[PDB]
RNA sequence: UUCAAAUGAGAACUUUGAAGACUGAAGUGGGGAAAGGUUCCACGUCAACAGCAGUUGGACGUGGGUUAGUCGAUCCUAAGA
């Protein structure tokens, strides 16, 4: 799952930003959840789609 | 013993719910039927309305159950706070449209309510509940009875829960006298037999928690999953009767109802109009844990009632905490919200200054709550939904070591060591996998019917009644079967219900 | 000591994260040559300079 | 072997 | 941690080993919308860095607190 | 039981050392629930847990 | 079968060309010599007091005499060896010399 | 004394009558821990009866070890083969 | 060194209390530098270790814990590099 860098390729600078900035945002949300249950698998897609959206913005 | 003092606290204890009950229906109609309140800001003034009303009469009394108010697929626990409006917003903001109306508080049309609250005085206390429905208004008519009956599972629900819940009155009004029975001398088989062919007849299955039991002082089943018991006498309807049923502690044989004798009735059904297939009716607990998955089908939220062991002890280090424990269990052993414990709550007059002296404080409760939680003092009584699962999954299951699977990390113990059904070898954990792993992740929709009736010669049955449950008139089909002896005998019953006699206790002006 | 250096100290912090047991979900693994670990420490025994 | 008994009936009733 | 919010009206948090008070304090101000009094750092024995923040007396430590989850 | 940490916490709370502060021993269980230094005080006023008074050093020889 | 007696005991001649620095526990296992002697039963328990009484002079100064009240006892326990036992005193009082062991109610 | 005993009895509240015999509630988990806590051994492993069969395994394999009498699984002294100073009128080496 | 009780399957060795003694302010005390590195504290806890024992432990398993404008480093220079 998560987002997909086609996708993303259309897509414009402000809108990257927002994404990125939304998704650091669920990133720290599910880093509180992380302390109470050990396991939680949401968080590698998340972290992933951040590097995804990086990756398309420096392209 | 039924005394006329324990008998009086009874129907004082029974007759503030049912005008709470009526109070909340009253309620419901001016908001959405009649020309906007959510669901927790009617919990609350219903809890404050009861307590009002509590303190005129009467050393331990108070509210049993809080009001709890399940939409259209929780078999029990939803009956949330002010605090958590917003949290369950951005929690379950991504997921789709399914469980809008308990994730908003905006009820929606079609949207099958189950109402269900208690009050106590002394431990002797009274239970009750009611499956309402929404169904659009009329507005060219000029009194506007709202518009169309119900038709689909849901109607099929309803039937079969208020005709359930005649007809084990009835049988429990016989256990009086050894005769006025059709013969087609009380016993949990009969119960069990009735209520699953009726069950049948609708195409309703019975839910895992419903049950009928005995009740005594500080002993009513409030909890029923939590805390143990070696004297329960009682029927129940889970998993382990459903395969059983399919093939051909709490014992049904040594089990004959008696005069003087209070009971809880409770009964749930879920509905089958799609499905297709044999398959069973299980339960899942939902968690605030929004990462453990990616479907959107799933809710999120936190349970607001808690219930304290009170055999353990344990020194906090916080003050608010410590506070918090003592304000807890100066109350009694029955579950309990954070709003119940505070200065302001019964809102002798109500604004909305009174309503931020009571968020404060919950911001603080929720603190203190935090360590008496992690320590093992306090728990959370689940909020669980109904969950269907075909038999072809579960036949075809892998489960490399049966009778020895627990869960080792559920919290409670209790739910842990359950096998649900030994037969299969199967237990709770594996059937939550199962449960999970598959696209038929069909969750049902529920309805219940709860009442507390006693037996002296009459059958006096403290809750329900017409002003309380009467239905929403509705269009269903599978209308019971005749041509079977169980069913001769159900109308037998309820012809002859009109002359037994059925005393009923009514609501407070 | 007690006036460390941060150098000291950020080799004491991978001493104290290396400093465990090994878990139990790597015994149950297809084709697990692992049974502990080889590689433990105690400040008592063995000195790490 | 109970369990493939158990197994067998469940399967007979749930086919019909 | 828990103890501190009411004793002295301080949030803890886990933060960058590369940070300092000022970044800190201009974080939290960005993030969680508060006014700031003092902030204190130590590293901690598993390489990490801890950072008490105390809030002043106008914004609240239990409303963050409540906001984030815990 | 282990009063162990109770009597040290009981000595640095009453500001003496453990070979003066006393426990009881009928309230042995009373005493291993507490973890903390409030429980220790509400023991000390209580009168769970006391101070003994200090060994003489008379000087009327002298 | 039980019954409670006054007893004195010489130390003296029991502890005759002791080490000063075993005197006093060898006091202690002769005296639950004593009582196993008169009433038969191995499980002897003293009292702190006469633990007290014993160890008061120190190591090396026990009494010479000591005047005991010795009394057999039922065991309530839930099941154990030895269903008697007996439980020993010190009798506080001017002398224990010119005296000679009664048996009391 | 009859004032005070009067005063000194109870009223049997209902936290005594539900929970008195009973206990065990949130039983004893493995390794003392709160409900927040984090250990490490076992979060990965969610069923007991896996539990048990890891654990029996570490006993399993513990024994070559235990046999050596080390204190632990820290514990590696290696002993060399021999040495040289215990072999060798004047100045000797030890007394 | 001893007595009773508690805990526990089990107590010469653990905990509390009751006694008897010792270090005797150039201490068997209270703090620090170098060195060590979590050994500190809590909860569970006995397979191996503590040359007897062990319910105990600087052991084993899991966590918690070290907050500085004023204490220090940082700066200055010394022999020197």
């Amino acid at each position: 799952a998560g987002v997909k860098a086609y996708e993303l390729r259309t897509k414009s600078k402000e809108q990257l930003a927002s994404q990125l900035v939304d998704l650091k945002k669920e990133l720290a949300e599910l880093k509180v959840q992380k302390l109470s249950r050990p396991s939680l698998p949401k968080i590698k897609t998340v972290r992933k789609s951040i590097a995804c959206v990086l990756t398309v913005i420096n392209e | 013993i039924l005394q006329e003092s324990v008998l009086n606290k009874y129907r004082t204890a029974g007759q503030i719910a049912q005008t709470a009950l009526k109070y909340v229906t009253s309620l419901i109609n001016d908001s959405y039927h009649s020309k906007q309140l959510t669901v927790p800001e009617l919990c609350l003034l219903t809890d404050s309305f009861i307590l009002t009303r509590l303190e005129q009469y009467y050393n331990e009394r108070g509210i049993a159950i809080p009001t709890t108010i399940d939409i259209d697929q929780i078999s029990g626990g939803w009956c949330p706070e002010i605090d958590d409006t917003q949290n369950l917003l951005n929690w379950n903001k991504g997921k789709d449209s399914t469980f809008a109306s308990s994730v908003t508080g905006t009820l929606r049309p079609g949207d099958l309510v189950k109402i269900t609250l208690g009050v106590h005085i002394d431990g002797y206390t009274s239970e009750v509940s009611h499956t309402m429905v929404i169904y659009p208004v009329d507005e060219t008519k000029p009194i506007l009875q709202p518009t169309g009956p119900l038709l689909g599972g849901k109607a099929d629900a309803v039937a079969a829960a208020h005709i359930a819940m005649e007809t084990v009155v009835a049988l429990l009004a016989c256990a009086l006298t050894p005769e006025k029975l059709p013969a087609s001398g009380i016993t949990g088989q009969l119960i069990r037999t009735i209520v699953d062919t009726i069950a049948r007849s609708y195409n309703c299955g019975v839910v895992p928690g419903s049950r009928v039991r005995r009740i005594r002082r500080f002993l009513a089943g409030q909890n029923e999953g939590i805390v143990a018991e070696r004297e329960y006498k009682g029927v129940v309807w889970t998993e382990s009767h459903q395969e059983a049923d399919l093939l051909s502690a709490i014992p049904s044989d040594d089990f004959v109802v008696q005069s003087g004798e209070v009971y809880l009735i409770d009964l749930k059904m879920a509905s089958l109009e799609h499905c297709t297939k044999k398959g069973l009716v299980t339960l899942e607990t939902v968690d605030s844990y929004t990462g453990k998955s990616h479907k959107a089908g799933e809710l999120i939220a936190r349970p607001g009632a808690y219930v304290r062991d009170f055999a353990q002890t344990h020194i906090l280090k916080l003050k608010t905490s410590r506070q918090l424990l003592t304000k807890i269990d100066k109350q009694g052993v029955y579950p309990f919200k954070l709003s119940h414990l505070s200065s302001n709550f019964p809102f002798v007059h109500e604004n909305e200054e009174e309503l931020q002296s009571l968020k404060k404080d919950l911001k603080s409760f929720r603190l203190g709550m935090s360590e008496i939680s992690n320590n093992y003092l306090c728990v959370e009584s689940p909020i669980q939904i109904a969950r269907w699962v075909p038999w072809d999954h579960i036949l075809k299951a892998t489960n490399p070591n049966g009778n020895l699977s627990y869960d080792a990390t559920s919290t409670l113990t209790l739910p842990g060591h359950e096998l649900p059904l030994p037969k299969l070898g199967v237990s709770a954990i594996k059937l939550k996998s199962l449960m999970n792993s598959t696209k038929e992740s069909i969750s049902l929709p529920v309805a219940r019917e709860c009442n507390t009736i006693v037996l002296c010669p009459e059958l006096l049955r403290l809750t329900g009644g017409s002003k309380t449950c009467q239905p929403s008139w509705i269009h269903s089909q599978h209308e019971l079967n005749p041509q079977d002896s169980i069913v001769q005998g159900i109308f037998q019953l309820a012809t002859l219900a009109k002359d037994l006699l059925l005393k009923e206790t009514q609501p407070m002006k | 000591a007690a006036q460390k250096s941060f150098r000291i100290k950020q080799k004491m912090a991978k001493a104290k994260k290396q400093n465990r047991p090994l878990p139990q979900w790597i015994r149950l693994r297809t084709n697990n040559t692992i049974r502990y670990n080889a590689k433990r420490r105690n400040w008592r025994r063995t000195k790490m300079n | 072997s109970s369990l493939t008994l158990v197994k067998e009936a469940l399967w007979s009733v749930i086919d019909d | 941690a828990m103890k501190k919010v009411e004793d002295g009206n301080i949030l803890v948090f886990q933060v960058s080993m590369k940070a300092n008070k000022y970044q800190i304090k201009k974080a939290v101000k960005e993030l969680y919308e508060v006014d700031v009094l003092k902030v204190n750092t130590l590293v901690r024995p598993n390489g990490t860095k801890k950072a008490y923040v105390r809030l002043t007396a106008d914004y609240d430590a239990l409303d963050i607190a409540n906001r984030i989850g815990y | 039981a282990n009063l162990r940490t109770q009597k040290r916490l009981a000595a640095s709370v009453v500001g003496v050392g453990k070979r003066k502060v006393w426990l009881d021993p009928n309230e042995t269980s009373e005493i291993a629930q507490a973890n903390s230094r409030n429980a220790i005080r509400k023991l000390v006023k209580n009168g769970t847990i006391v101070k003994k008074a200090v060994t003489v050093h008379s000087k009327s020889r002298t | 079968d039980v019954v409670t007696r006054e007893y004195t005991i010489n130390l003296h001649k029991r502890l005759h060309g002791v080490s000063f620095k075993k005197r006093a526990p060898r006091a202690v296992k002769e005296i639950k010599k004593f009582a196993k002697l008169h009433m038969g039963t191995d499980d002897v328990r003293l009292a702190p007091e006469l633990n007290q009484a014993i160890w008061k002079r120190g190591v090396k100064g026990v009494e010479y005499r000591l005047r005991l009240r010795i009394s057999r006892k039922r065991n309530e326990e839930e099941d154990a060896k030895n269903p008697l036992f007996s439980y020993v005193e010190p009798v506080l009082v001017a002398s224990a010399k010119g005296l000679q062991t009664v048996v009391v109610e | 004394q009859n004032r005070a005993a009067r005063k000194n009895r109870y009223v049997e509240r209902g936290s005594d009558v539900v929970f008195g015999d009973q206990d065990a509630l949130t039983a004893s988990t493995e390794n003392g821990v709160k409900l927040r806590q984090t250990d490490r051994l076992l979060d990965g492993v969610a069923d007991g009866s896996m539990r048990s069969k890891a654990d029996r395994m570490a006993k399993m394999e513990r024994r070559e070890r235990n046999r050596h009498a080390k204190q632990g699984e820290s514990d590696r002294h290696n002993a060399v083969s021999l040495s040289k100073h215990l072999f060798s009128v004047g100045k000797t080496d030890f007394r």
